[PDB]
């Protein structure tokens, strides 16, 4: 259905 | 780890890099695991903020970490994503998909399938926003396999979305421009772009004849049911879905499920340790059952009658409730031959062991079956040797008792079967 992403950062 | 406060500071300042960082701390925060901050960034009112940033094309970076940030929005609720489309971002997000930058337009694909996801008005309204253009000329290569994995699956996934929900179903004349690359990507060899690429078809497939019309006639039902034989769970419970739904139209679609070699699929389906798969297996042979008695002849053929008494004798009830309604279609449409098959598979017992169950509707069922069984004994005036059968078993007392029922069709049918075979 739905999904998120979440990682990387600098 | 910024505070929300601290963010929307940094987004407020008329500084293009103070913006940015704000921007990715929102991220970084809309990333966490431990239920990120959703209804606080959206109060907090950055979501137009956001949008606006995804049309920054000479900083990719904000375009790219605004893109992230809105994602992660979308991806929740129903009036989390509604946010972000309140906010302007279907066209935003759009214009995202032609991007020089692979990681930014794939995260416009990601977005894109996320509000699509939400619902047939919210996928409509990115079609007419004419995402569907944009989204299969990036898979417009001569051979899928020189695009980047992780990219790959996101497109499929996303195109799935475009296939979705029922009320209403996709347009049409949506459906039909993607299909070609939709069949592209159900003969990949990447393990979740054929899951994906058979969950859309699934959803294709569930409808009206003309709807599952449009699919067959691509060719799809070999790979189909190709994959329907699969190691991995993932692919074969949409394949199996696709190929129930398919079942569910005309004969003559059905009939191409046959054609492809569906049934040798079927002893180790209604066998599989997996519930769901078991009980989907049964229903597509319970609407398998109700073709012609050509049909009917090929279930006979590839051995799976045992396969559907022994479903009836051990399964979860689920399960059983569809053997029942397999059995009734067979005994319903089926020769006298095929029937009198039926009952030397040893389908008497198992069937009456199923009257005491406490769900009226699986006894109508088989109190149906018991009489179509009876119809065909009478055509062989061999009715009094399975009037019998059905004493030994202990069935002629179910029957009996069903007499003194409560729901009208049952106690009628099971007091005709008592007078009249019986008593």
């Amino acid at each position: 259905g739905k999904i998120s992403k979440h990682w990387t950062g600098i | 780890n910024w505070s929300v406060e601290d963010i929307v500071k940094g987004i407020n300042s008329n500084n293009l890099e103070s913006q940015l960082q704000a921007t990715q701390a929102a991220r970084k925060l809309l990333s966490r695991e431990k239920q990120p901050p959703i209804d606080n960034i959206i109060r907090a009112g950055l979501i137009p903020k956001f949008v606006s940033f995804l049309g920054k094309t000479d900083c990719s970076p904000i375009q790219f970490e605004s893109a992230w940030a809105l994602t992660n929005i979308a991806s929740g609720t129903s009036e989390q994503t509604k946010a972000v489309v309140d906010g302007g971002a279907i066209p935003a997000f759009i214009s995202l998909l032609a991007s020089p930058h692979a990681h930014i337009s794939e995260q416009a694909v990601w977005a894109l399938g996320n509000i699509a996801g939400d619902g047939s008005a919210f996928r409509d309204l990115v079609i007419k926003h004419g995402a569907i253009d944009p989204l299969l000329a990036l898979l417009a290569v001569p051979d899928l396999s020189t695009l980047a994995c992780g990219y790959l699956r996101n497109l499929t996934w996303t195109l799935s979305n475009l296939c979705r929900n029922k009320n209403p179903a996709p347009p049409l004349d949506a459906v039909e421009q993607i299909l070609p690359t939709l069949v592209r990507l159900l003969h990949h060899n990447d393990p979740e772009v054929l899951a994906d690429s058979c969950w859309a078809i699934s959803y294709l497939t569930d409808g009206p004849n003309e709807r599952i019309e449009m699919v067959v006639k691509k060719g799809v039902v070999p790979q189909l049911v190709k994959l329907l034989g699969a190691t991995e769970l993932p692919i074969v419970t949409p394949a199996l879905r696709a190929i129930g739904n398919i079942v569910t139209g005309t004969d003559e679609q059905t009939q191409k499920v046959i054609d492809a070699g569906a049934l040798a699929v079927f002893p180790s389906l209604l066998t599989n340790p997996k519930t769901n798969i078991q009980k989907e297996a049964t229903w597509t042979m319970s609407n398998i059952t109700a073709g012609r008695q050509d049909q009917i002849q090929q279930v006979v053929n590839h051995g799976l009658v045992p396969f559907l008494v022994g479903v009836l004798s051990k399964a979860d009830f689920k399960t059983q409730k569809e053997a029942a309604w397999a059995i009734t279609n067979y005994t319903s449409g089926g020769t006298v031959e095929q029937i009198v098959y039926l009952v030397h598979c040893g389908i008497i017992e198992p069937l009456m062991n199923l009257l005491s169950a406490k769900d009226t509707k699986i006894i109508q069922v088989i109190l149906d079956a018991i009489s179509n069984i009876f119809q065909a004994a009478e055509k062989l005036g061999e009715t009094e040797k399975l009037s019998i059968m059905i004493e030994e078993c202990g069935g002629l007392d179910k029957i009996e008792a069903l007499q003194r029922h409560e729901n009208e069709s049952v106690y009628k049918a099971s007091l005709n079967l008592i007078e009249k075979y019986f008593s």
